[PDB]
DNA sequence: CCCTGGAGAATCCCGGTGCCGAGGCCGCTCAATTGGTCGTAGACAGCTCTAGCACCGCTTAAACGCACGTACGCGCTGTCCCCCGCGTTTTAACCGCCAAGGGGATTACTCCC
């Protein structure tokens, strides 16, 4: 089966793969645990957000996730505002 | 100085014992 | 070696051999192995003659990490390019203000 | 800038 | 307890000092509890009062 | 043009793995790390609509609604 | 005199200074001062003292410690300069809390 | 180690710093503040200690605590 | 110690100097800069050791006669009479060769 | 030509969350932008502390030491939670 | 273990030949060289990683982009010398 | 518009200025403006005056590393 | 030289708005003068970005990687 | 009161003695460019494309000055708190002291050649 679907979730490590080979230097390369954990990383805090986001759409009766949305639930989570702010 | 990556190249299982400071003792103590 | 084909003081084929194991990018052109080497040297050349002109303001043949500190701090420029460096032996240039001096 | 303050320094 | 280049040196305290030193006899008093039984029994006989 | 990426993801999430001595994690992993409170997925939180965020700023039609049509909806 | 001495004592005298010559010249003379000035071992005492809380067997290195104290020593000589001109941009010369406080909210502190 | 930097180091660190007069009650603060950031980079130098749990720390692992830190340091 | 060496320098404002056996350790740079005709070392039983400081200290002063008083010569250790022969025997010279 | 990026993806975990609502235009470009900044600097961290490690050997504990020096608890912890769950679930 | 000593000798007596060192100084000059390449080294990957790429001119517009003109200018010229001489 | 053509355009002419990072300017600007403000403002009020004097923002834009 | 041509009843609206109690001259000129210093210090990366981007018109890709280099 | 002498003395720079320090000398020793090919990818034409330049010109709303008019930073004043330097007192590392293990080996023993 697909290695994605393995791992039982949605992002796919293929993409994540080509964008990290080009990290690669010289005699030094990575491996695609790495990728597929970096996968589950990056779905992970992209559900949490998109979580949030929903959260306060349906707070303001929007279908739509808004910017706005998304930086009043960065502003609610301490630790997004603090990651943003350091990232 | 006896490093661990001797440990890291006979066997793949774990490699994070490459680099030592004072477990080989001739650093400081030879 | 490389110095002499290149006409260089500074090696480069190891500098070279560095940017190739660094890897930054798929098209690496390798037709300018000594550019990094070159303003890299004209950077220490002219730290070292603020340094040799510091060390000799007071008498001091051997360089001094002090007279080091004094070369990359009395100029704006120097400053401007890096300022959040603190090296070792500190101590900051003279100062005084209006008010705790007559 | 060709000079500045480069040399007069 | 391997080491004993000062082992001998408590054998030598014993010997000069007498215990005078090590352990001196204190002053006897008794103990001196404090909870006390009717720490928790005011409030209910001041309610039934 | 979903469907090529998919299948190019596919194809290289195979690459990867043997790229020469990785062994990774020595087959291996330690648990959640501190406490296990990641929940199902996320926190199932919501916020509210009024004076709330001053008691939030206090506990720490956007661009007009001719932008708000102007986002055009995503279609998968 | 305590007791036995070089004929009759009491040589040092009365011969208090005043302040402000005095802050001045040993601010001019510490100014000049490059090396390390608070003592080492207390330091490294410390900082083992405050690493096994993370764990410990950890071990260390002189050049470790070496690098924490040029840290330490270099970063909070310029907070001492922005305490310092904080305070004498207001008509008080000498430092209190405030002034801190202020280049704590104007350098960044999150 | 509370009493590490003793009230004389304080003082000469402070007369250093190019104050006139240094009142009696801003040691403390000064203290909290330098202790919290000796705590953050202690943490960090521990952390990358265990990059390769390695069973010792040397310059190199507070050099990359302090400039991943934005406090960059040299002399070496 | 910079009193009494502020009239120590210039003129003969003395001859002997008294000093304990632990001022010389700490003191040694302003001790090693003024050439000495004569010391001595009362209680020799004091410094036995070679490889304690206050050899290394004393060892290398610049003198011309040498002299060490005990109440009583070491024994026990023959280290002790091979250190004292050598500290009566230094052969540093200006040249380094004599 | 031809343009890659995450919208069906993002859409897909949207929809796990929630189903109702969807994404807009700029607050995905803005969601893009944050995740490929976060990607890059997770790589550049694990590449260098690679590189300082003096081995070849990066790992899923790569990317987990960079998640945890970059961000903070919170998230970090959350986030190696569910990626040891899928690791075991995939190994 | 291919330091930068030799060069740095090399260049002390180039600049100020009557000129001493200490026995720490080497390392800070040598932590400068390598430093300022990897970070140049860097600003150019990241500034090539837009434009599709699979040398001189990119090393050129790297030290032109950040680094200041008074110093870019006889970068340029040093690095013009310098592929000159390696064609040459 | 005519202040970002006049910095462009000196430096080397024959610059087009597309619509696209023009408004881009304006909201970067703005921002910036802002928060440059409210920390002259906050620093003025520190002093316990609500007016503003030059070394006031002279010292601020000092601890903002100018 | 147009860079004086800026009207300065902008900026009395501007810190009318932003509100202050005594808004002098000074205070006008220097804002401006930082706002002009803060404007050239960010063309100058956008201008070096244009040139390593083998184009010769502004677009929102060098302003967005200019913000992104200056924070 | 300004000015003069009268002395502690910072600084200058020189001594004056002790040492460790850059580099050369011997040893060797790891890779840069030649030498060429595999492929490849980035600029040379070609087509085009797309909203920017500048234009048209009323029209409110910035420019923009001015008199009432008073708010408070700062000028002075008084009112008055505790920083700072001289004389004391209590920790603190360091040099040794003492003596029972430390440990590779080869050189008597005895087992190998
Ligand atoms: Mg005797």
């Amino acid at each position: 089966q697909s290695s994605s679907a393995r791992a039982g979730l949605q992002f796919p490590v293929g993409r994540i793969k080509r964008y990290l080979k080009r990290h690669a230097t010289g005699r030094t390369r990575v491996g695609s645990k790495a990728a597929i954990y970096l996968t589950a990383v990056l779905e992970y805090l992209t559900a949490e957000v998109l979580e949030l986001a929903g959260n306060a759409a349906k707070d303001l009766k929007v279908k739509r996730i808004t910017p706005r949305h998304l930086q009043l639930a960065i502003r609610g989570d301490d630790e997004l505002d603090s990651l943003i702010r350091a990232t | 100085f006896g490093k661990g990556e001797e440990s890291d190249g006979d066997l793949d299982l774990d490699d994070s014992e490459d680099f030592t400071v004072n477990s080989s003792s001739v650093e400081g103590e030879e | 070696s490389r110095s002499a084909k290149a006409g260089l003081t500074f090696p480069v084929g190891r500098v070279h051999r560095l940017l190739r194991r660094g890897n930054y990018a798929q098209r690496i052109g390798s037709g300018a192995p000594v550019y990094l080497t070159a303003v890299l040297e004209y950077l220490a050349a002219e730290i070292l003659e603020l340094a040799g002109n510091a060390a000799r303001d007071n008498k001091k043949t051997r360089i001094i990490p002090r007279h080091l500190q004094l070369a990359i701090r009395n100029d704006d420029e120097l400053n401007k390019l890096l300022g959040n460096v603190t090296i070792a032996q500190g101590g900051v240039l003279p100062n005084i203000h209006q008010n705790l001096l007559p | 800038r060709r000079t500045s303050k480069r040399s007069s320094v | 307890n391997f080491m004993s280049i000062v082992n001998c040196l408590m054998q030598l305290r014993k010997v000069c000092n007498h215990p005078n030193l090590f352990e001196v006899r204190p002053i006897l008093t008794s103990f001196v509890l404090e909870h006390c039984v009717a720490s928790d029994y005011k409030d209910v006989e001041r309610t039934l009062l | 043009e979903d469907s090529e990426s998919d299948m190019d993801d596919a194809k290289l999430d195979a690459l990867m793995g043997n790229e020469g001595e990785e062994e990774e994690d020595d087959l291996a992993e330690i648990d959640t790390c501190n406490i296990i409170t990641s929940g199902r997925r996320t926190r199932g939180k919501v916020i509210d609509y009024k004076k709330t965020a001053e008691e939030l700023d206090k506990k720490e039609e956007k661009e007009e609604d001719d932008e708000d049509e102007e986002d055009d909806d995503f279609k998968e | 005199a305590r007791k036995s001495a070089p004929s009759t004592g009491g040589v040092k005298k009365p011969h208090r200074y005043k302040p402000g010559t005095v802050a001045l010249r040993e601010i001019r003379r510490f100014q000049k001062s490059t090396e390390l000035l608070i003592r080492k071992l207390p330091f490294q005492r410390l900082v083992r003292e405050i690493a096994q809380d993370f764990k410990t067997d950890l071990r260390f290195q002189s050049s470790a410690i070496g690098a924490l104290q040029e840290s330490v020593e270099a970063y909070l000589v310029s907070l001492f300069e922005d305490t310092n001109l904080a305070a004498i941009h207001a008509k008080r010369v000498t430092i209190m809390p405030k002034e801190i406080q202020l280049a704590r909210r104007l350098r960044g502190e999150r | 180690n509370i009493q590490g930097i003793t009230k004389p180091a304080i003082r000469r660190l402070a007369r250093r710093g190019g104050v006139k007069r240094i009142s009696g009650l801003i040691y403390e603060e000064v203290r909290a503040v330098l202790k919290s950031f000796l705590e953050s980079v202690i943490r960090d130098s521990v952390t990358y200690t265990e990059h390769a749990k390695r069973k010792t720390v040397t310059s190199l692992d507070v050099v990359y605590a302090l400039k991943r830190q934005g406090r960059t340091l040299y002399g070496f | 110690r910079k009193e009494k060496r502020k009239g120590w320098n210039k003129p003969d404002a003395f001859h002997v100097c008294i000093v304990s056996y632990q001022l010389v350790v700490q003191d040694q740079h302003s001790f090693k800069r003024k050439r000495w005709q004569y010391m001595v070392l009362d209680e020799a039983h004091n410094i036995k050791n070679f490889r304690s400081t206050r050899w290394q200290a004393l060892l290398n002063f610049n003198t011309q006669r040498r002299l060490l008083l005990t109440g009583t010569p070491l024994q026990n250790n023959l280290a002790e009479l091979w250190s004292l022969l050598y500290f009566l025997m230094p052969q540093t010279v200006i040249d380094g060769k004599k | 030509a031809r343009k890659e990026t995450y919208s069906s993806y993002i859409y897909k975990v949207l929809k796990q969350t929630h189903p109702d609502t969807g994404i807009s235009q700029k607050s995905m470009s803005i969601l893009n932008s944050f995740v490929n900044d976060i990607f890059e600097r997770i790589a550049t961290e694990a590449s260098k502390l690679a590189a300082y490690n003096k081995k070849s050997t990066i790992s899923a504990r790569e990317i987990q030491t960079a998640v945890r020096l970059i961000l903070p608890g919170e998230l970090a912890k959350h986030a190696v939670c569910e990626g040891t769950r899928a690791v075991t679930k995939y190994s």
